[PDB]
């Protein structure tokens, strides 16, 4: 087997509508129902709605109602959810969960099982920009020892599903990535690589940053600052 | 709190609806495994059930036609109305009753059709002398009661076969009155003489050309003539917007069904039209006599008012016959029929006074009760008739219909119709025994323990072998078991002595104080 | 709606210890399920009807209790069980989830490694400047950072970024970024980032001088 | 109860001949049972309808029957100055066939007779006749008691007194067991009705061929009455004979007058001299009471009971106050000189215009249970409208109000299935009396054969009490002390002429009252509360007995300790014979 696959991240402007999909592979897709569960970025899993794939019985949750309409497609075996009248407070991850029958834990009907990977929904009115990349070399006046560190800032971009690595993943040791912070309605993260004093600057270390929302890939080489 | 619906039907939607009219079913399927799905609507709203997923049909009596009752039948562009409402759509859930009212009014100055059936055996000869001026004398008398009169004529003696008629000598077939000085017509069974005509002098013209016959036996077969005057509408000329009177005059007994076997005639009368283009009952010597039930049914279907205008020596007999044919009248006729006009007028008055209802095509699952709101306001419970009315007076009837069980067909129809009136009320009955969630039932579902039952309306419904919320355990070897763990401690009683243990799972019994829940039924 | 409150919000234990979590309902729910969600946002199923282990669960996790307060117990905890556990009721008809309990790992104290980086030439030609201080491999996670510009503390334009516990050595990393206009950056020579931790009373001070190479 | 409706025999006759209008059995000298059937419209010599009689032998497949030859030519004689003529066109021969010993009497009700003397005539009237035949020896004879020579003027001047011209003798014929023929003439005495009795031997011996007018020495005709009730009564529409006064030397005729006293109806139980003993009046006007009368002993006390039919009776429904369905009345004869009072049972039909009760046939002991039965016919009944025959069984209080069997018509619409019935004779020698039903619309006779019946006897033996304190049994594959007991069950089958291949299913159930979840005791073989077994009884005159092992559950498992335990045994046939008798047995025990 049972695999549920969800769609990728969706950027939506306020007042618009979203088309979430959950494609189910395995079992029958007519004998198990489908939920939808919202997860805010401050914990708290909220039940949203409901659907029986054979007949569209859409029971909804605590004051959701028209804020989420659930539909199903038994031909392609895929369950959809439509969020209407989006607001800045609806920026959370939406999961699709199955529903264990046969046993269903005696009386507690809920078992869920087989959650989707989670589709982050980002809500904003601004447009997507190309990020700016700044490399960092160590301070000349700082006393050196048997260890050196290099940095890479990515600043001024819009929603951040990214994968940052050094030398295209050739060096996966001593790599630290930090969650992007929000400021000026734009995102900013930093990345650090720590190596020995013999690895750098003897060898070449390159920071790679790829943004799969603007189709921009930037590679920058870390070099010591001049006089 | 607790009610009848709470502890009567908890197995299916149809069982929930059949318990009582007030029951409701919450087919919401996000409810936990096992819930009070079947109970009243108010507490289903209290049970956090979805307002869109509540099955609660309400029986109603919806009127479809309510044309106003007419004031005069004069002008009559086929638009006179005597029963309102005219069509009603009734919707009844099972074991429930619905009531509706109808109003019947005899519109003033209604056109009338009179068909004079006259026995014409030999003892009925002097009558032919006192009828020759009935067309002019009845038109003057019945002109004040109606503005459109049409009058016809008929005749009959008896079947012309074997022991009824004379067949010897050969000169007696041409005229049966051979031995007597006079001569009579060859004997006939029924001949239609004059079709219903607006011109009145045609009755005088076509009744002065008649002559009597002669048969052997004393009874005369006039029931055949009544049947043929009833079922042959197109030949006779019966109107549809008129009052049909059939004035049947005789002075002897009558032959009933199975009395024809003495002539070798055994084929039952089928009640069809056999009068040919020669104006003669053709199948007279081949079909039996009509019984009383068939004759009554054909009179009822064609809206005929029958008036036995018979002589004294037989009046009692026909009185006892008039108690088996509803809608008829008996009158006393002189020897020479010198008073048949006054008999006709009085019998018309007696037909027009009373108002009686009859029910047609009523099916076996419906029962009806009437309350007649007659003159003034004095309801007369159980009565579906009024007497002593006048012309123009209206009566009301309150009807209550009850249904026992769920009928197989959810679309029936019946008729409430005053006897002798064209206008009728048509009820179209629809039975709401099946809820909408049973149409999309999914069988062999994984939701009923791997296809061990059907999953409709949110409840597993499985047959023999399995039972439970989702048909979990089998009863083949469930009685002997060590699964007695249904309480926290071994010394404690099962379900706190407040519920029943099924396959190691406590189910709480119903309580009048309130709802009982919990794993060990320790809640309230 | 039934409200579920998990009393321990943040926990920590050494490998080879007993751990208990409590989820106390509000309306006497029968049965209570527990879901495990790791770092990566995908909560699996872990326990159903409050005493039965779903397939794949080891034989170390147990559930016990009834009525209004249920509990989940872990015995001999390794480094493989460090996630957030949520409780579900579904005995009413809102199925409500618990707030969740975070579980951590105890390890040895490690002094943070403090480094400082000035703005780049590209950022200087861009119109501004950004000075950052990075802290690597500190334990415990509660640390303090401070920025000083030419001997004066700055409380504006400072952004701090934390890190989640890694699955290899259970360390943490700190990032402190200060962005200021290039004209103001060129008006100041010395900058300093200071880190205060419980490992030593004296804070670690890293100072650099602008245009010193 | 045991009439076979799948395997039938059909006898068919000429098209349009009304074959099967009237039928009977016929036992020759050797004991073979052939059938006699009537056909009142079969073509004669001149291609004109003169009826006929067909003597069908018994063949298990059916088919075409031969025909008995009767004189079918007009006769004329010249005696003195008078000329006597008999007219046989459309005479309706075969309209009523009866059989006594080896003599078949087929009666032509509508045969005409006329006397000419110069100009005066006696008119042409349907006096009727009855042709008697002895097939094996070939003798032929004729009987007609209503043939006279009086001229018409004498009748006119005598106010039509003793006017037997319209007799229609042979309308309904019955032969008494002493050898005397009784003919009902509903038209005699100017449509009053009469009856004529004469010995068969005297009819045969006094027949001189070619003499049209003669009189039997020992004949005796009924009298006329001037009571206005009797007028147009059709007295003699149907006759029967029996014993209704406690003296075995005399015979008591039972006659029906369906149009008696202004279309009311009556049935009179006269005696051998036509003196009344009792009269049963009808219930409803024009219901045609007395159309069919039967005399059979339907309660097994030795005294004959009467049954009367009213085909056109209108019962009172709910929505419609009258609905023509038909009716049958049963009058049980009381002891001593008591008079036959109110009806002891009223049977009513269901289908509208069904003409229920228009043919009643005493079937005799259909299933050898000791009490005689009847079969009533509804020629136009049944949901389809093609006909029905309802078989009613006899009990000590009369008849069962519910038909033990209903036979539907195998013929198309309009056949009038059941207009004539016969029973109480065994035609294939299998020990049980059969039935033959006529359908003259379809010109066929259908023979229903009675199937052997099986009396089943069941015995259930169990201990009168149980002691949970004493344990002597252990569950299979385990070790648990439980209280146990044996249950004995015995099944047997009996009957006359029973097939050698017979088997029955016995269902044994424990704890009848409690639900399946609350069954205390179970079985020690498969831990079940019930079982179903098969028993083969082929040739077993002694019952088969088997003993099963049962055990009680734990003391703590059940809470009830006062409600008695009930065990039941039920026997049924497997899914050739009909099983009736003691099939359900219940026995209770309690700690
Ligand atoms: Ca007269
Ligand atoms: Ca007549
Ligand atoms: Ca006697
Ligand atoms: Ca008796
Ligand atoms: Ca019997
Ligand atoms: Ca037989
Ligand atoms: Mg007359």
């Amino acid at each position: 087997e049972v695999q549920l696959q969800e769609s990728g991240a969706e950027l939506a402007k306020p007042g618009a509508s979203v088309k979430m999909s959950c494609k189910a592979s395995g079992y029958t897709f007519t004998d198990y129902w489908m939920h939808w569960v919202k997860q805010r970025p401050g914990q708290g899993l909220e039940w949203i709605g409901y659907i029986n794939p054979s007949t569209g019985y859409t029971e909804y949750n605590q004051k959701f109602k028209d804020k989420a309409t659930l539909t199903a497609d038994k031909s392609s075996s895929t369950a959809y959810m439509q969020l209407s009248s989006l607001t800045s407070e609806d920026s959370a991850v939406y999961y699709c969960a199955r529903w264990r029958g046969v046993y269903r834990s005696d009386v507690h009907y809920y078992a869920m099982d087989y959650w989707g990977q989670g589709t982050s929904v980002t809500v904003s009115s601004a447009k997507t920009t190309a990020p700016s990349v700044y490399p960092l070399a160590p301070v000349c006046g700082d006393t050196t020892g048997s260890s050196v560190t290099l940095g890479c800032l990515v600043k001024g971009y819009f929603p951040e599903p990214v994968t940052l690595t050094w030398n295209s993943g050739s060096l996966s040791s001593g790599v630290h990535t930090f969650p992007a912070v929000l400021q000026s309605d734009l995102y900013t993260l930093s990345s650090s690589v720590t190596v020995t004093s013999s690895a750098a600057p003897s060898q070449s270390i390159t920071c790679n940053v790829a943004h799969p929302a603007s189709s921009t890939k930037v590679d920058k080489k870390i070099e010591p600052r001049g006089p | 709190g607790p009610n009848i619906c709470t502890t009567r039907g908890v197995s299916s939607c149809q069982q929930c609806l059949a318990v009582s009219p007030m029951c409701a079913w919450c087919s919401d399927e996000a409810l936990p495994l096992g819930s009070p799905r079947c109970d009243l609507k108010e507490n289903l709203l209290k049970d956090n059930c979805a307002p869109e997923s509540i099955e609660f049909p309400v029986s109603e009596a919806r009127v479809l036609e309510d044309r106003p009752l007419s004031d005069k039948g004069s002008g009559d562009s086929s638009q006179v109305t005597q029963v309102s409402p005219q069509r009603i759509a009734l919707r009844l859930r099972p074991d429930d009753s619905k009531n509706f009212s109808i109003q019947v009014r005899q519109v003033e100055d209604y056109p009338v059709d009179i068909y004079y059936l006259m026995d014409l055996s030999y003892s009925m000869k002097d009558d032919l002398w006192s009828i020759q001026n009935l067309g002019t004398k009845l038109a003057t008398q019945m002109r004040k009661l109606t503005s459109n009169l049409r009058i016809g004529f008929g005749a009959f003696v008896d079947k012309p076969v074997s022991p009824y008629m004379y067949i010897s000598p050969p000169e007696a077939l041409e005229n049966p009155c051979y031995d007597m000085k006079t001569t009579c017509l060859p004997m006939f069974g029924y001949k239609h003489v004059l079709t219903l005509t607006d011109q009145v002098t045609r009755f005088n013209e076509e009744v002065k050309k008649q002559s009597v016959s002669r048969n052997r036996d004393a009874p005369e077969g006039g029931f055949d003539a009544i049947m043929q005057a009833t079922v042959c509408d197109e030949k006779i000329g019966w109107r549809n917007d008129a009052s049909h009177l059939l004035v049947f005059t005789t002075d002897a007994k009558t032959h009933i069904a199975l009395d024809g076997r003495l002539a070798g005639i055994v084929q039952p009368n089928d009640g069809q039209c056999h009068v040919g283009s020669d104006n003669h009952y053709s199948a007279s010597t081949t079909m039996d006599y009509p019984s009383l039930g068939l004759m009554t049914e054909k009179l009822s279907q064609k809206n005929i008012n029958l008036i036995f205008a018979v002589t004294e020596n037989v009046v009692n007999l026909y009185q006892n016959y008039s108690e088996l044919i509803p809608g008829t009248t008996v009158g006393v006729l002189s020897m020479d029929s010198s008073n048949v006009l006054q008999l006709i007028v009085d019998a018309y008055g007696k037909i027009r006074s009373k108002v009686e209802l009859e029910v047609r095509d009523l099916p076996e699952e419906l029962s009806l009760s009437f309350n007649a709101t007659c003159l003034n306001n004095e309801v007369i419970p159980g009565l579906k008739s009024c007497m002593g009315l006048k012309i123009g007076d209206t009566v009301s009837f309150s009807i209550e219909a009850k249904v026992r069980g769920c009928p197989q067909e959810k679309e029936k129809s019946f008729t409430i119709k005053p006897v002798g009136f064209k206008d009728s009320l048509i009820v179209q009955v629809t039975f709401d025994c099946d809820c909408a969630c049973q149409a999309q039932a999914e069988p062999n579902s994984h939701r009923c323990n791997n296809g061990n039952g059907t999953f409709e309306c949110g409840v597993c419904r499985c047959g023999p072998g399995w039972l439970g919320s989702q048909c979990e355990c089998s009863e083949e070897d469930y009685r002997p078991s060590q699964q007695d763990e249904c309480s926290p401690r071994e010394g404690q009683p099962v379900c706190s002595q407040r519920g029943e243990c099924l396959c190691g799972q406590c189910v709480c019994h119903s309580s009048d104080f309130g709802k009982i829940t919990g794993k060990y039924c320790e809640c309230d | 709606q039934i409200v579920l409150t998990q009393s321990p919000a943040i926990m920590s234990a050494s490998p080879g210890e007993k751990v208990t979590m409590t989820c106390s309902a509000s309306s006497s729910v029968s049965y209570m399920h527990w879901y495990q969600q790791k770092s990566g946002t995908s909560p699996k199923r872990w326990i159903y009807d409050t005493s039965k282990l779903a397939s794949g669960v080891p034989a170390r996790f147990s559930g016990s209790g009834s009525g209004t307060s249920y509990s989940l117990t872990i015995s001999s905890m390794e480094a493989e069980d460090a996630a957030t556990y949520y409780c579900q009721q579904w005995s009413s008809k809102p199925p409500t989830f618990g707030a969740g309990t975070k579980l951590e790992l105890k390890w040895a104290d490690a002094a943070p490694t403090v480094s400082i980086f000035p703005p780049s030439s590209e950022q200087l030609t861009s119109g501004g400047a950004s000075v950052v201080c990075f802290l690597n491999n500190f334990y415990p996670k509660d640390i303090n950072v401070k920025w000083k510009i030419d001997g004066s503390e700055r409380q504006n334009g400072v952004l701090n970024s934390w890190t989640d516990q890694d699955s290899k050595d259970s360390t943490y990393s700190m990032s402190s970024t200060l962005t200021l206009t290039k004209d103001e950056y060129e008006r100041h020579n010395s900058y300093t980032c200071e880190a205060t931790h419980k490992t030593s009373t004296s804070p670690i001070v890293k100072s650099f001088n602008r245009n010193e190479c | 109860l045991n009439l076979d409706p799948v395997q039938l025999t059909f006898y068919a006759g000429p098209n349009g001949s009304q074959f099967g209008f009237s039928l009977d059995f016929h036992k020759d000298s050797h004991g073979r049972v052939a059938i006699v059937v009537g056909a009142p419209r079969t073509l004669g010599p001149s291609q004109e309808e003169t009826g006929g009689v067909f003597l069908c032998p018994w063949r298990a497949e059916g088919g075409q029957c031969p025909s008995l030859l009767f004189d079918l030519r007009d006769e004329t004689r010249n005696v003195g100055s008078q000329t006597l003529q008999t007219f046989k066109a459309r005479q309706g021969l075969g309209a009523s066939v009866v059989s006594w010993s080896d003599v078949i009497v087929a009666c032509a009700p509508w045969q005409h007779w006329n006397v000419l003397e110069k100009t005066e005539e006696a008119e042409k009237t349907p006096v009727g006749s009855c042709f008697l035949a002895q097939p094996e020896s070939g003798r032929r004879a004729e009987y007609s008691p209503c043939r006279g020579n009086t001229l018409s003027r004498i009748y006119v001047e005598n106010d039509f007194s003793w006017d037997k011209r319209y007799c229609e003798a042979g309308f309904s014929s019955v032969v008494t067991q002493a050898g005397e023929l009784v003919l009902g003439a509903p038209g005699g005495y100017y449509f009053l009705g009469l009856l004529a009795q004469a010995p068969v031997a005297d009819i045969f011996s006094s027949y001189r061929p070619g003499i049209l007018l003669w009189h039997v020495s020992s004949q005796s005709l009924s009298f006329d009455s001037s009571n206005p009730e009797y007028f147009d009564g059709y007295w003699g529409y149907s006759v029967a004979v029996g014993e209704f006064d406690g003296d075995l030397n005399t015979t008591e005729y039972v006659v029906g007058a369906p149009t008696w006293s202004w279309t009311l109806g009556a049935v009179e139980i006269l005696d051998s001299y036509y003196q009344r003993l009792h009269r049963l009046r009808g219930e409803q006007m024009a219901s045609y009471f007395g159309h069919s009368v039967a005399v059979t002993d339907v309660n097994g006390d030795g005294r004959h009971d009467l049954l009367v039919g009213a085909p056109l009776y209108m019962e009172s429904r709910a929505d419609r106050k009258l609905a023509e369905v038909g009716r049958v009345y049963l009058f049980l004869q009381p002891r001593g000189p008591h008079a036959l009072g109110a009806p002891s049972l009223l049977l009513t039909g269901t289908q509208l215009y069904g003409r229920f009760g228009s043919a009643i046939a005493p079937l005799g002991d259909l299933d050898r249970d000791g009490y005689n039965d009847i079969a009533v016919a509804a020629p136009y009944g049944g949901p389809s409208g093609r006909g029905q025959v309802l078989v009613f069984l006899g009990q000590s209080e009369g008849l069962r109000s519910r038909p033990s069997q209903v036979l539907d018509s195998p013929f198309p619409t309009g056949s009038a299935f059941g207009f004539s019935l016969r029973g109480a004779v065994d035609i294939d020698d299998n020990g049980y009396p059969d039935l033959i039903v006529g359908a003259y619309g379809a010109n066929q006779v259908a023979v229903y054969r009675a199937q052997p019946v099986v009396k089943a006897s069941v015995q259930l033996l169990v201990q009168d009490s149980l002691n949970p304190a004493v344990k002597s049994c252990v569950l299979p594959q385990t070790k648990t002390p439980v209280s146990c007991f044996n249950i004995q069950m015995c099944v047997g089958a009996t009957g006359h002429n029973i097939p050698q291949k017979l088997s029955l299913n016995a269902e044994l159930q424990l704890d009848r009252q409690k639900p399946r979840q609350g069954r205390r005791v179970l079985l020690l073989g498969s831990q079940q509360a019930g079982t179903t077994l098969n028993l083969d009884l082929g040739g077993k005159h002694s019952p088969i007995c088997h003993t099963t092992m049962a055990f009680l559950r734990d003391e703590a498992d059940f809470r009830d300790k006062l409600s008695p335990i009930v065990l039941s045994l039920n026997v049924s046939l497997p899914p050739a014979v009909v099983l009736h008798g003691d099939t359900h047995v219940q026995e209770q025990t309690r700690i």
